[PDB]
């Protein structure tokens, strides 16, 4: 315990304070705690936002200033996730500073880290399947900022994208604000479509289990018989959908829910 | 519009493109200043609200609230503000242009166009938050006049903040340091 009182400190006022940043970032990982203490103790979110808030005319275009902000997302992210912190980060509307970062179309490895440590936030946001988190989320433009990183950039940050992409679909207000209109509904088949022909990896996983959440919505389900992509219908992703039985059950449903 | 546009050259120096130039600039302006202020304003003064409350539940002398109040919302909304104007305004001043070198001379004169919706965003926000501190403001006043010597507030919850430790937590009162902490930035 008493190594982190001190980094607490610093990061609040102790001059270091991006090495208490890299210490306290390292920790986080044990004692299931720490999430509380980091919100309940004075003068530390508003130090972990300012610390954030301090990248913005850095936005322009870098180096380990981005590897600093990026220790202070991984702490957002430790808060999130957090049941105790977690309605509270929400509700105090953190996350909407971290849209910025997001909205960088850079491909340097910098501000790929830099979307990537963010895209962490958020999908550990949606990790503990929370309905409040969806409302939230779909209030704001971050589905066609996803879209936007599913296609292009890393296969992480991909696997970032999708998987909070998935988290909405899951629940039922976020398969009603996408498959909503036809262009919400094609910007999303379009993304998925171009990823399996531009194609072990869990990115394949993953755009099963989206198309069988939208496997559901029968309007959906109709246009989703000629729009499906063909490579599906065949047995190109077979040999590698061996290994994985769960990929499997729902590729194979997704079938059978196909046609009639 | 105002000080010339200065510095640049181009279409700060011919008269008959300097026309259309502040033409495009103000109209780029009054687009997304109604989008952007709303946005941001909303954002910063309930993300201010939930936070300065939290730390300054045992804080007493509405003027020292006030202050790390306003300094805080303010400064954090003209951040989020030139953040979120600085893309569409330029994409927007180049596309009413080419309609009626250019990155050049705009990234020159952009600061003023970027300091309205700071201004604007910044204004917004103050008025905003004193709205949505009244309450908070108003019962901090009664327990200033009714109870004197006695301790302040924990108005709903601070179950985890009940803890020993160092200033990193709720004291009595906030003292210089942490007070200090919201005091700059």
């Amino acid at each position: 315990d008493p190594n982190v009182y001190h980094w607490i400190c610093q990061l609040t006022y102790g001059p270091q304070k991006e090495q208490a940043l890299l210490e306290l970032g390292r920790k986080r990982e044990q004692f299931d705690d720490l999430a509380v203490v980091l919100w309940s103790s004075f003068g530390v979110m508003t130090s972990l936002l300012n610390e954030i808030i301090s990248v913005y005319p850095m936005l322009q275009p870098s180096n380990n200033l981005s590897n600093r902000v990026c220790n202070a997302l991984v702490l957002l992210q430790c808060v999130a996730s957090h049941p105790e912190t977690k309605h509270l980060f929400l509700q105090a509307h953190i996350p909407l500073f971290l849209f910025p970062f997001l909205n960088t179309t850079s491909r340097q490895r910098t501000f790929e880290y830099l979307r990537l440590t963010s895209l962490g936030v958020i999908g550990a946001l949606v990790k503990n399947d929370s309905q409040d988190v969806i409302t939230f989320l779909l209030r704001t433009d971050i589905v066609p900022l996803c879209l936007r990183i599913m296609e292009s950039s890393s296969e992480l940050s991909k696997t970032v994208a999708i998987f909070i992409l998935q988290k909405i679909l899951l629940d039922d207000v976020g398969l009603q604000y996408i498959c909503a209109t036809l262009e919400r509904f094609y910007a999303v088949t379009n993304v998925l479509k171009d990823m399996v022909e531009h194609l072990p990896g869990r990115l394949l996983k993953h755009i099963i289990r989206c198309y069988l959440r939208l496997s559901d919505d029968l309007e959906a389900r109709r246009l989703l018989k000629i729009v499906l992509p063909a490579k599906l219908r065949d047995n190109t992703f077979t040999e590698v959908l061996r290994d994985d039985v769960g990929s499997k059950r729902c590729l194979a449903q997704l079938l059978l829910t196909l046609n009639e | 519009p105002f000080n010339n546009l200065l510095g640049s050259t181009i279409f700060v120096t011919h008269p008959d493109l300097k026309r259309v130039f502040q033409m495009a600039l103000a109209k780029s302006v009054r687009e997304i200043l109604l989008e952007v202020v709303e946005k941001s304003s909303g954002i910063a003064v309930v993300t201010t609200t939930k936070i300065i409350l939290k730390d300054f539940a045992t804080e007493v002398d509405e003027s020292k609230l006030k202050t790390a109040a306003i300094i805080m919302v303010r400064h954090l909304a003209q951040s989020l503000a030139r953040a979120t104007s600085i893309e569409p305004l330029k994409e927007g001043i180049r596309s009413t242009m080419q309609s009626l070198e250019l990155d050049t001379a705009i990234n020159e004169n952009i600061g003023i166009a970027l300091v309205l919706i700071e201004k604007a965003s910044m204004d917004k926000s103050t008025q905003d938050l004193a709205d949505q501190l009244m309450q908070a403001i108003a019962i901090r006043r009664y327990h200033k006049e009714r109870r004197a010597d006695q301790p302040f507030i924990t108005q709903n919850t601070n179950p985890y903040s009940l803890s020993l430790p160092e200033p990193l937590g709720l004291k009595g009162v906030t003292p210089q340091q942490f007070r200090v902490y919201e005091e700059f930035g």
